[PDB]
């Protein structure tokens, strides 16, 4: 390559951190609307940004799911933990959900109130930070907006899928929701 | 916490008295020995272990043993003959015990 | 002086110095005929503490302005004839020593001042 | 609360006390080792993502090998063991860094000197990333040549403890 | 003993870990069915895995139990940490209370799904942990399982006792109560 | 965040800058103090389950000395307390340890090693337990040789730079 | 000053904490009724001490405050960590709200059970923690008491305020409210 | 976790890897610089209130001039950014000095030894508070003896590494 | 050339040189008969400072499929008649300077262009 | 943020020449000094507080005393005449300034 | 001996010595004409590893009242025809490798006992 | 995972022989070589990848390259005709392979 010092060899390593799977839920990125969670092979959760809702229902009967227990765990606690780290949500109406049969299904509507203490600006910096090394893509903002993060969609789903190899624009990587594992009870209003 | 000490020594004149203190935080603590003679307040005469206090003739002399700390009195004069105390804390520090006083006669 | 076997007794090293800075003050008994017992001492911070037998019935403090440290004995019931005596103790400049010492002496003592409780 | 999980034993054959990279934890696919002037001060430094990662893979080495295959995959094992593993705040602090548009690890990429006559090696730096790419080492070959420097006077240093 | 180098010697230290009772909870282990947490002297916590129930109510009324007050608040802040630290527990059937004067009886029902996913191996999780450096006894399970952990008893039963020295299996420690004060907000599903 | 609190003056006699343990805090009864060799090292370390011990039970002793007995015994105290006494990763570590079938400190029995000469001491080391006992020395003695190396290396250390 | 070992000179450093006004909440003291943190410029809260009630409603309607939204995001959140960070919170009888147009008025009512275990002294440790470093002269209290707090005081009001420099007892400080970012999820019973 | 942040460049010119403290953040208003003998020590403790605030102060320093102003101020920045920047546990061990009635810092004022011909100064300590004021010098100037005698230790090292 | 008061300037460091890399370019200016006033300037990974009391009004860019270095200066309202001077300023090869740096200086400098505005 | 620096100097050929330049960031930041004549752009002719450019005479010395920065000009020269600009950052850097330009005559 | 198809062979290293405390112990076997063949082995804590095709089949143990090292072959179908062989290994006094250990050899061997499959 | 070594080697009697053994973990794992004689058990030869075991003879040295690790047999005697075997853990170690085996036979 280059020597420093007329000795030293500068090298590189790259890490393979697919080799994680087992142990850890890997984030993915494929393009600008689509961003991948997998757990272990096999499942996943699929992250999309979009124009078209998929649930109108202003429902999310949790309770309902629990007791039928139907739902795979290792996705409900991905998506528990997604939710508890939104900041300061307190727009309720804006979150729908289907859970049916154990498919996960869950809608934020980010048109809701649409830009510091909106909604979508809360939703956007939870999934910036699972979906991290990729989706600032999907971001209509330059950097140094640490609050104020909008996209132009209206939508984010957060839908169960099945394993393909979708890591396109950026490799799987386990720090997005390890990171977000710390930040499950900050900025959570009483009642 | 208690020390124990023997009630009383005798030395004859010349001779060198030892006067003995002992318990079981003395290894942590420090001993500290007092002299009392009859119708005055005590004054120190060994400090810390062994250390003697300005003022103290060289008579005294102190030293210890680990759980047993003893006072030396070298070439004893009858200007020595008094109550003598130890007094160390407990083991968590903070109580201060007096031992039960050992009388030195000079005979 | 006399005191009845319900009085507080109170006693101030007034003569002796007292309340000097940098120095844990204490205060030692002496009963007639018997050895030497410890009351209690006082940082320079004010903190105290206190023979654990003797403990609820003592209070020791320094009055600042004045001075002075003194002894407050409650329910002083004849068993309490003693000598009473200030010493003046080692000093701290640090902090760890502030509220607590693991270790005290009692280096120059404050003459003695005898307490006869009676009826 | 520090991490507290420690390495295996992988050592190469004249790298004891380091820590040997398999292949499969590469896309090099190549056996890399590091000695234990380098592994050995993951144990002290709280600021390294080369040594968080390197337990993270660890970690799943050790849980493979002994605790029995799950039905279906789960992820508890990890939600408890995290904080023993890596240091959050680094996570955060790389986070920051891109809010704030200062290059930042992602941790995928890594750099080191490798002495050409012995073979010692630095620990592994990461390499940075801003605007979406990877900083050039022209924009960095200060911090390599202090990385150099350091190394010289790490064996400069063995060398007087060997003269006692 | 022997010695190291010719002049080292071996020797060793026990800690007497009941000194720490009168600031931190102390677990113990007695046999495969019981075990106690101490909170100071005079009162604390039996821990019973049994095939009796105690409770046979399907309802836990904790707002009634709170508006009352006549609970032992000490007791309760290792309740609630004890199931707060339940990963997964979304089966509200399988937990029944009375709380009654003050009396504190909390029972988890093992046999209600009775291996990963269960409630079960949720439960006794927490179990394991908090009576830890003992509790493995009562486990059917050898080493190597971090989740699939089972026992033969069909209830756990928390309930309030009296201070009486039953470290007969192992001995005191605060170590598995502190452990749980940094489980508690982890692994818990939304609604 | 790393523990903060700071343990007591609890000095030997003939060791200065130590910590001694009295003896309700010990199974022996005996009247133990390790010195600052030995001590300070709880400042610098994160993983040593003796140090984290040494300040639960000196946390003990300035509460019931400083603060006021309660009515009715609470544990709000410890609640708040606990995370700037311990390292609640070393709970985990010994956890996994468990749970993977790989030998753990339960944090009862401690060793160290003890010159015939000198007294000195290095830092109690825990004692590991699996499959419900306590694991034999014969199990462990390259670790007590080790230690008796590092100590030894530590003595030199002292001596050279006596030499200045 | 003064010299150690004849070399060094001691000097001394003070440190202006209202520059970080911009980015942490800061607390002050006024007096031993009066206690404010400040957000920012223009806006703060305002806790005071006093005999005098606000509110008599016994009810606090946080889902109604979150449907309408009118609140300041930034002085919510000061809120709920002062709650979520009260021990042992079991008395919602005690605590009565005013959310109105965004108007914030939270009332604690100290005199409902008024003494270790009682509303008060749980209250007033999250109190003396937010306004840490001054609020210890509203406290009948001396040194060495940890759990039992008590003031003469019945009522907690915690009011927004506008913003005026009222540090006259003790100078801002972000350190109370940092601190209590810690103790949010501790000490909070079941249900 | 440990704390992550690192300081920015505030380099004095007599003053290279150190940090220099602006006017608008102390009281005094001047210009305060203080040497990498002192600052590089915040990398390493855990336990020093100075090195936290500095921190504080450091972030605020990048955030303003890094990030575009905000509509209405909002305090999501730090509540996700303090871990990164102290140790919560000083805070905690503040607070139980305080309660426990032992002289605690406030965070407000800080004092160093400065030596009179070359400059050279300690990392400043916190002035403690006890019963509502501060503690006289008279009742600590053991410690600041000490803090003296550590600053020749560390000059006469320094010379000593000077001889190779 | 002649510029009116409404009128964006566009100034480029074509000639002398510019958008090297590892270096931070900056704008300078200088009202007749007056001292030199900084404009702003450009760190070699894109990140900009500017006078703050011209910022509002002020773009400075680099074009890499260019290498051109320029101004753009809005509203130049009369007051902004002055000579204009590029200058290369210090290098930077390490992370900690990539975006911002506490010291620059005006090495090398671009000749200077006067630029008329008016009616 | 602004630095002081005298509007003009006068020095016979020969003589030394002194102009100084003075504010609050200086202890800080480094000075640097160029020199312009009249028709062209100012050239560097102190590089941080002392350092001397190449190609720029050894006449030209700088040097500091703290919050102050000084450019000597020795056995000035004809050739020296000219206007000479100091600049320095502000306290936390960022802002860069230039002082208002001091005069320096030839006689 | 012989074996059936169906049966488990159960070889136990008496003769050669076993279940020797700070050693790894393992089970290797060579099919008649062919190259070594390593089976498993099993450390003095009692855990064990093997060879992966063969696993689901094999159990290595030590009866540790009878210091006897056994193998215990599932469904010995023909292809096990083989001379089987116990083998001492590495010692270990250390607690990183109680359980589990990077490396071990074969250096003493244990005659070796053949085994033959057939019906 | 697999070692290579070459199916046999010849040597005439007082010449050296050297057979060879192969794999990507031996970078990080240390080779043993084995010696079989027709009727019995292997016996070690070679201990890592070159300290010779007691009681084996002086002509038996071993080496390695990095991927490749080698037995020397230095002065062959008709005593040495034996089938030599390698053996390494795989790049994780746990599993233990042997090589092919290389007759090497006398002449
Ligand atoms: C850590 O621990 C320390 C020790 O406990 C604690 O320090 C104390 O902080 C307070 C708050 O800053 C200090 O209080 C100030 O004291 C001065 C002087 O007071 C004396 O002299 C005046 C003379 O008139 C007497 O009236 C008074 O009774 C005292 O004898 C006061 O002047 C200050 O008041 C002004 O400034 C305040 C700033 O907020 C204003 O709020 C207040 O309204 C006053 O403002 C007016 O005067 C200003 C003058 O500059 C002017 O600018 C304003 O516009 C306006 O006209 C104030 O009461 C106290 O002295 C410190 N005690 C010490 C060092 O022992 C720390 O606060 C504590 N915590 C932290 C985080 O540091
Ligand atoms: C909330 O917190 C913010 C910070 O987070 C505070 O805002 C700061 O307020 C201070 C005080 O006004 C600003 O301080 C600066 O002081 C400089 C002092 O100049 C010195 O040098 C001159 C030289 O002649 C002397 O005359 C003078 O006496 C001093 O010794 C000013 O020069 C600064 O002026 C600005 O303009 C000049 C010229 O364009 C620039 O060079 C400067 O860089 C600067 O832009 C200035 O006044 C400080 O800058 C403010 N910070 C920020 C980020 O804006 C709030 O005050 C605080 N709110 C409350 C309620 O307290
Ligand atoms: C998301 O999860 C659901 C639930 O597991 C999947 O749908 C089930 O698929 C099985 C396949 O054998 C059927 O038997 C079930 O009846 C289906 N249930 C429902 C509710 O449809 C669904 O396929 C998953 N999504 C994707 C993309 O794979
Ligand atoms: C601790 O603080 C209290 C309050 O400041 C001090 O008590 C005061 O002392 C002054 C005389 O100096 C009296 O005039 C006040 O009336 C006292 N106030 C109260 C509430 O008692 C106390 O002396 C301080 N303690 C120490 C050791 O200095
Ligand atoms: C568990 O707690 C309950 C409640 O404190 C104890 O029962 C009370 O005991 C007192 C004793 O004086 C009686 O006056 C109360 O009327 C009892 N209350 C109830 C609801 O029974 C109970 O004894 C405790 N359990 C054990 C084993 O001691
Ligand atoms: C507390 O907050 C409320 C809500 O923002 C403030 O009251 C509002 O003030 C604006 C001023 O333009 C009015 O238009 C609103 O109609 C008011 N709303 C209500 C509910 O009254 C109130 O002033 C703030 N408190 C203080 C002390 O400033
Ligand atoms: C930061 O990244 C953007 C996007 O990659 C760069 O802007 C592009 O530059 C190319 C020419 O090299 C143009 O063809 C594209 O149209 C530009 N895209 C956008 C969105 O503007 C930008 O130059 C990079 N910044 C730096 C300093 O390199
Ligand atoms: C692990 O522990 C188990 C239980 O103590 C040991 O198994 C026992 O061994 C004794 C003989 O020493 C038998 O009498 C018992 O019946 C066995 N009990 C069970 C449940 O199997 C086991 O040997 C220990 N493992 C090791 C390697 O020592």
């Amino acid at each position: 390559t280059s020597l420093y010092k007329g000795v030293y060899e500068l090298q590189t390593l790259e890490l393979n951190m697919e080799t994680l799977n087992m142990t850890m839920p890997l984030s993915c990125t494929k393009n600008n609307s689509h961003h991948y969670i997998m757990v272990g092979n096999e499942t996943g959760l699929e992250l999309t940004l979009t124009n078209t809702s998929i649930i109108n229902h202003k429902f999310c009967n949790l309770s309902d799911a629990h007791k039928k227990n139907l739902y795979d765990h290792a996705l409900m606690s991905i998506i528990s933990t997604f939710h508890l780290s939104i900041p300061n949500f307190n727009q309720y109406e804006a979150m729908s959900c289907d859970f049916n049969g154990g498919k996960i299904s869950v809608q934020y509507n980010l048109s809701h109130s649409y830009h510091c203490g909106t909604v979508a600006n809360g939703v956007l910096q939870t999934f910036m930070r699972m979906a991290w090394g990729g989706s600032y893509i999907a971001l209509d903002s330059g950097c140094g907006n640490w609050d104020c993060i909008m996209t132009s969609y209206q939508y984010l789903i957060i839908q169960n899928t099945t394993w393909e190899d979708h890591c396109q624009f950026s490799r799987p990587s386990p720090i997005g929701y390890l990171g977000l594992l710390s930040q499950r009870t900050r900025d959570i209003y009483i009642s | 916490y208690e020390l124990t000490q023997p009630p009383s020594v005798s030395v004859s004149p010349g001779q060198t008295a030892r006067i003995t203190c002992s318990g079981d935080a003395l290894p942590k603590q420090y001993a500290y020995w007092y002299q009392q003679k009859p119708g005055q307040a005590p004054v120190m005469v060994i400090y810390k272990d062994s250390e003697r206090p300005s003022g103290i003739p060289e008579r005294f002399s102190g030293s210890n043993s680990g759980t047993t700390v003893t006072l030396t009195i070298s070439g004893v004069q009858a200007e020595d003959e008094a109550d003598y105390y130890c007094q160390s804390a407990d083991s968590d520090g903070t109580y201060r015990v007096f031992g039960g006083g050992t009388k030195v006669t000079v005979l | 002086g006399l005191l009845k076997p319900s009085e507080t007794l109170s006693l101030t090293c007034a003569v002796y110095g007292g309340s000097i800075s940098s120095y844990y003050w204490s205060w030692i008994r002496q009963p007639p005929g018997k050895g030497l017992e410890w009351i209690g001492e006082i940082s320079h911070s004010g903190s105290t503490n206190y023979n654990p037998s003797l403990k609820s019935r003592v209070t020791i403090s320094v009055d600042t302005s004045k001075n002075q440290l003194s002894l407050k004995l409650r329910s002083v019931t004849a068993a309490d004839t003693a000598v009473y005596y200030c010493a003046r103790g080692r000093d701290c400049r640090s902090v760890s020593c502030y509220v607590s010492s693991p270790e005290n002496w009692f280096d120059p003592w404050g003459q003695g001042t005898p307490i006869t409780v009676s009826s | 609360g520090t991490f507290t999980w420690t390495l295996s034993d992988s050592e190469g054959k004249d790298t004891p006390g380091g820590y040997c990279l398999t292949r499969w934890m590469l896309i090099e696919a190549e056996l890399k080792c590091f000695g234990n002037t380098a592994v050995a001060k993951c144990n002290e430094k709280h600021d390294e993502e080369f040594c968080d990662m390197l337990r993270l893979f660890d970690f799943n080495k050790q849980a493979i090998q002994r605790l029995k295959a799950p039905a279906q995959m789960s992820i508890q094992l990890i939600n408890k063991a995290v904080n023993a593993l890596i240091n959050d705040q680094l996570i955060m602090k790389n986070h920051l860094r891109d809010i704030m548009c200062i290059p930042y690890c992602n941790y995928s990429k890594y750099w080191y000197l490798n002495h050409t006559t012995t073979g010692r090696t630095s620990l592994p730096k990461c390499w940075l990333v801003s605007n979406g790419s990877y900083l050039n080492e022209t924009h960095f070959s200060d911090d390599i040549e202090q990385q150099a420097d350091n190394m010289i006077t790490e064996m400069l240093q063995k060398e007087y403890m060997e003269r006692q």
